[PDB]
This record gives C-alpha cells, structure tokens and sequence, in this order.
C-alpha cells in the first residue's frame, strides 16, 4: 500500500493491501483497530475515526473492546469522515460524506455528497442516495451492490490504479 | 396563420397547449411559488385582493410561456376553458391580466366537457366529471349541456389529503430518524401525496364491506399497497386505509351522497327522451379520479345502488356501457381543446378581442346580456 | 502576482499555474488540481476554507472531463469545492458551494451558495446555477457583474492591510 509520509496515521491499524493512502490523509485508529482493506484509495482531507470517545459520553455500558475494519474497493474521497465504517466490497464515498457512527457499509454504496450517514442504520446492499433528498433509496438494481455499482467501482478504480502507480513513482 | 393557448382552470394545475397540438406539452402545479416565498401562493384563493394576485398572474404567465416555449403571444389567440362556480370577478381579473396587460389578440372561454366530448364528439353523452375538490354530473345532450343537471361533492383531491394527513396524524406507525408515535404536528404533504398518488389502486367492494364490518365490532387488510417513505423513517402499515377513503368517499350512512347519487338526481331531471340515451352513454371521465381499478367498486355500487327501492321505479333495469377514453391522464379537456382550436379560425370571430375589449371590459356570462 | 502579497497561505501543483494581477484569495484553502490541464484567471476572488480539484486522469487515451478554466472579475466563496469546474469571466461562487464533475460552464457563472453541481454540469454564459444537483436558476447582469466586481476589489483591498504577516 502506499503508505505516504503524509499520511497521517493514529494507533494500532493493521491495513490491507492497496490501501494507497494520499497526502494529508488524517486519520485515527487507537481506540478502535481499523483494519484496511485491499484496492482502496484513502484520498487527502479524510478523518478516519475509532471509538468516539466520552466528550459525547455513551453512558450506556461502555465496554465495547470492537474494532473497525474496510472493505475491497471501497476508496473514500476527499472532505468525507469515516466514522467507523463497517464497510464492504466497492463502498465508495465522494466528497464531503458526513460518515455516520454505526452504518454497516455494504456493497454498491454511493455515498453522495453531503449525505449525512445514519446513525444505528443498516446499510444494505445496492442503493445509492440522492444528494438533497436524504436516505433516497433510488436505483435499487441501477446501482446493484455487484456487475453494475461495483462494476463501476473497479472502473474507476482503474484511475485509481495509474494514480496509485503514479503516486508511488512522484511520492 | 398561427397556434393559439389551451389554458383551463384547474385548482392543481393548468396547462398550456397549442392549436391541434398532438400529444402533451407541459404540467406544472397551480400554486405559485416564488423568491423568499415560505409557502406557495395558490389560485383558489377567493375575496382576495386583486392587485397581489393581479401580479402573481403576470409574472407566473410570463415566466410560463417562457420556460414553456418563450413565444411571444401577442401575436396569437388564447383558448381560456372553463370551470363552473368560480367568481366571473376572478374569471374577469385573469382577463384584465390578459389583455389590459399582456394585449393577446383574442381569448375565448369553453368548457372542458365539451373537450370532453371532442374526444368521441358525439352529441349526447354523460358527463362523469371528477375534478380536484369536486366533481359534476352535467350531461351534455345532443352536443348540449344539460343545466338543472347539476350537483358537486366537495371532497375532491385535496380533501382526499387531508382524509389522509387524518388518518395518519392519529397513528404513526412508522419509526424515527423507535417510532415518533405523533411527536411532530407538520407533515411533509410532497411525500405524504407521493404515497397517496403513488399507490391508489382501488380494492374490491368485498374489501370495503370488511372495512364496514371493521366500523362496528378486519379480514386480512395486508397485502397492503402503500409506497415507500423517507427522512429515515420508512415504514409498510396498512395501505388498506386507502380503501377507506374510498369507502368514505360514497357514504349512503344517513347522508346518502355519492357519483351515483348525482346520476340519480339527472335522472330525476332527466326526461324520458334522455334516459336510455344515458344508459348507452356510460361516459367514463374524470380528472383527479384516476383511482387504478375504479371499475370494480365503481360499477359494483352502481349495480348495487341500482337495487334501491326508491329508485327502481325511476331507473327500472337500465344497463351500461363503457365509453374508454381515448386520451390520457387529464389531457382529455387539454388536448380536445388543443384540437378544438385548431381550424378554429371560423370561431376566431367568436373569440372575444381586446379591441372590443377596451370599449367594453366586460365578458358577459347568465347576466343581462 | 498583484495578489495579497503577504505571508498566507502555501499549497502545490506548479503544472501549469500563474500569478496574475487584480487576482487574490484568502488562507484555510488547499490547492491540489493538477489532474488535467490548467487555466487560471485574473482579477478574480475567492475567500478562505476551500479546496479545488481537477477532473481525471487525462494522461493516457481516455482524457479527463472538464477540469478547469478560470475568468475575469470573478468572485469565488468560502466552503467551495471546486471539482472539475471550466468557467469563464465574472463568475460568482457561494457559501459551501461545490463543482460537479465534467462542468463546463461559461462567463458570468453565479454559483449559488450551499450548491453542488451534478456530474456533466456545463452551464451557460450569463446565467445563475444552484440546486444540489446542477440547475440553472436564473441569469446574470454582465455590466453589474465586471462593475460590482471591482467595486469589491477595491473594497476588499481596502481592508487588506490587515494581518501584516
Ligand atoms: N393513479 C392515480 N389515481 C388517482 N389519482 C391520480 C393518479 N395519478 C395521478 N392522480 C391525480 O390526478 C390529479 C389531477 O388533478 P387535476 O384534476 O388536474 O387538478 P386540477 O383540475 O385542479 O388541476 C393529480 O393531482 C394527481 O395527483
């Protein structure tokens, strides 16, 4: 993986392979091991988090001892958080996606832009959301956790594959 | 020549249309919605003043045609069509709007159901108007429309929302984002019609004989139709309350009101010369009433009021018809005037002018000429 | 370079940059564009908080969509994301806008504020987008834009003198 210098890191994360991570890629991953995933692209801007801690205070037996973990071609773009995404296969997340505590990422997720994530929220596979219209469930088959959405993934993670070359080659 | 404007009054929407224009052209909603507007400005808006709504229409015309087509139409005629009971005050400001602002060539009034009729142009027929807020029963006979022949139910589309923001206000059975049982009091009325609209398939009358039974001291409501929601509250409850509408929709319950009901009372004004003749036209129309399996309880009741006591006597054993129709959705009144001011070039005349227009400033309807 | 000249900001990608006159910005912002070609403008504005990028690839066969082009007189805001944006002159940025993939819009481009642009967000000249996705609001007065457009240079490089670093 490419592991930049910029690449800000934090705590005990076991990655993947490709887990090509850009520059000025903070992140945290100390109260909870954030295990990466393989053909990812973690981009400038993110904000990787794990275990949010007592300033919200979860006052409801704090024991939890879980750690995050990644998927395969799930590359989350710039200004997007990750607030400890149980993602999958070809989870994407484009610009400034508001991640969402509890939200088991599965395949063929779109996360649009400006879309705050749900709390608590299982989500399933083969839907993508509308950028005003939160929670749109719109494209049930178009956006097909598998062969269409993730088809689409692993092409544009084509660029991400000259770009992950190519940023191992500028550094 | 030219093409000409295809405009009727419709409380949620009006469309614009052109000379023998084959095929749809351009559906917006009535209201008004403007800069800084945190609540849209309607058209059904009576004892008002005049000069605010006088403004509404003169941009909300200029910007219509424009994002419509940008044409300019002070070349061409205007085809205005009717909607009985609305003030002629209100009728005759949208005319001052017209031509003592906007100056068209000509604009002439009409009535949809003679578009209606355009659409088979037959001479007699019945008239199974289901508007927006009401509905209407006017047969038209021998290409004429019959005038005692008249009756409204004021529980149209819009009511029909709020039956629905009814029901559902009392129970909310879907979740938060656990279940926000009536927590807030506004209702998001977009998603609430998109449900409603978006599933109105009618149930059988077997199904509404249970939702009676269901009143008074219930057999398997579910599979329920009912389309999906959002703002992370989505649920699948009881479709069947639909049903209830249109339970409610046709009460015989000590008020005796009803579309039947309205056939009823033509054919108590009906003559004799008129009877049969509505048996044969079985006209099926309506705009809002786009209700998918209509048929089912429509017909039902009709073939189940027929049996009244009272009315057996006045009907006896009349059968019906089906008279399909050939247009759409609503562009039924849009498009039969569409096609009605084509080669209308004849009643151009009859078209009224500006230039008369400003001698004159006046449209008379049932008045002293 | 008749930029606030003053220790601010630094960023990267020298490609193809320039430091025209009558052009400045504000600190807080990022810039990493340097996927496709580029086409800076002068006399233009921008605040502080943004961040700006170019469309795709655009090395091998299959080039990128439209990336960048800048204008004259144009003003951009804070929170703007500029992602694969080719404008023109007098263009007008918002609060917590952003910039749609494959946008190719034209002079006078009033970017509503809070704003996004959807994928293929070519716009017209003289004319006002806003929408989550990309829509057209309305339009634009070409003569205010260059006129307000200076007034505010002016008034901007009045208070400029602050932060003397
Ligand atoms: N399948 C359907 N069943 C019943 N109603 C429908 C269906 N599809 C659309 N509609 C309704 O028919 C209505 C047409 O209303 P309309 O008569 O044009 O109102 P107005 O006359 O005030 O403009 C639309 O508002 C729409 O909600």
């Amino acid at each position: 993986a490419v592991v930049c210098v910029e690449s800000e890191i934090r705590g005990d994360v076991t990655i993947g392979p490709r887990t090509v991570i850009h520059p000025k890629a903070r992140i945290i991953a100390e109260a909870g091991p954030i295990v990466i995933g393989e053909g990812n692209l973690i981009e400038e801007q993110a904000l990787i988090i794990n275990a949010h801690p007592d300033n919200i205070t979860p006052d409801a037996e704090d024991s939890e001892p879980k750690p995050m973990i990644i998927g395969t071609n799930n590359v989350f773009e710039v200004g997007c958080y990750s607030q400890a995404m149980k993602m999958g296969d070809n989870n994407v997340i484009e610009s400034k996606a508001y991640v969402g505590r509890n939200v088991i990422l599965t395949s063929g997720c779109i996360i649009g832009a400006c879309c705050n994530l749900n709390t608590f929220e299982v989500i399933p596979e083969n839907t993508v959301i509308y950028g005003a219209d939160c929670l749109r469930r719109v494209q049930t088959e178009r956006p097909q956790p598998q062969t269409l959405q993730l088809d689409f993934l692993m092409k544009i993670l084509p660029n991400y594959h000259h770009l992950k070359k190519t940023m191992k080659g500028s550094s | 020549e030219k093409t000409a404007v295809v405009i009727d009054l419709g409380e949620a929407f009006t469309k614009c249309g052109f000379a023998g224009e084959t095929g749809p052209r351009c559906i917006i909603p009535s209201v008004i919605k403007k800069a800084g507007m945190p609540k849209p400005i309607k058209v059904v808006q009576y004892n008002i003043n005049t000069e605010e709504l006088y403004s509404y229409l003169k941009e909300f015309i200029h910007i219509l045609y424009f994002r419509h087509l940008l044409v300019n139409p002070r070349d061409r005629r205007v085809v205005v069509i009717e909607s009985v009971l609305c003030p002629s005050h209100f009728r005759e400001t949208l005319t001052r709007v017209l031509f003592k602002y906007f100056e068209v060539p000509s604009v002439l009034l009409a009535p949809s159901h003679l578009m209606a009729l355009l659409t088979l142009g037959i001479n007699s027929a019945m008239v199974l108007d289901c508007g927006y807020r009401e509905s209407l029963v006017l047969p038209i006979y021998e290409g004429i429309p019959v005038l005692n022949c008249w009756g409204a139910l004021p529980l149209g589309g819009k009511a029909l929302h709020k039956e629905l923001e009814t029901q559902l206000l009392e129970q909310c059975t879907v979740d938060t984002g656990q279940s926000l049982p009536s927590v807030m009091g506004s209702i998001p009325e977009g998603v609430l019609e998109d449900i409603k609209v978006r599933t109105c398939f009618v149930s059988d009358l077997t199904r509404g004989l249970k939702i009676q039974a269901a009143k008074f001291n219930r057999p398997s409501p579910p599979p329920n139709v009912d389309y999906p929601l959002d703002g992370e509250k989505i649920l699948h409850v009881l479709g069947s309350i639909r049903d209830s509408v249109v339970e409610i929709l046709f009460e015989q319950d000590n008020e005796e009101k009803s579309v039947a009901t309205l056939i009823l009372d033509s054919l108590m004004q009906c003559p004799i010369d008129t009877r049969k003749q509505l048996a044969e036209n079985l006209v099926i129309i309506g705009g809002t009433s786009m209700l998918p399996g209509f048929l089912h309880r429509l017909l039902a009741e009709i073939r189940y009021l027929v049996e009244k006591p009272k009315y057996k006597k006045t009907l006896g054993t009349k059968t019906f018809r089906i008279h399909t129709p050939p247009a759409k959705a609503n562009c039924v009144a849009w498009l039969g005037g569409a096609i009605f001011g084509a080669l209308q070039d004849i009643l151009g005349s009859r078209s009224v002018s500006k230039e008369y227009y400003n001698q004159t400033g006046r449209i008379p309807d049932w008045c002293s000429l | 370079s008749g930029n606030k000249v003053s220790r601010q900001s630094v960023l990267c990608g020298s490609q193809n940059i320039v430091l025209n006159g009558k052009t400045i910005v504000m600190n807080d912002c990022i810039i990493r564009g340097d996927l496709a070609n580029v086409r800076v403008g002068r006399h233009c504005v921008v605040k502080s908080r943004s961040v700006i990028r170019p469309p795709f690839k655009k090395f091998s066969k299959g080039v990128a969509f439209f990336p960048l082009h800048i204008g004259d007189h144009v003003f951009i805001e804070e929170d703007c994301v500029v992602n694969a944006a080719q404008i023109g002159s007098y263009v007008h940025v918002g609060k917590n806008c952003v910039i749609g993939r494959r946008c190719v819009l034209k002079d006078c481009c009033k970017i509503l504020d809070n704003t996004v642009l959807p994928p293929e967000t070519v716009v017209p000249p003289f004319t006002v987008f806003s929408g989550c996705p990309g829509l057209f609001s309305g339009e634009l007065p070409e003569c205010t834009q260059e006129l307000m457009i200076d007034v505010t240079k002016s008034y901007y490089q009045k208070f400029l003198p602050l932060t003397q670093v």
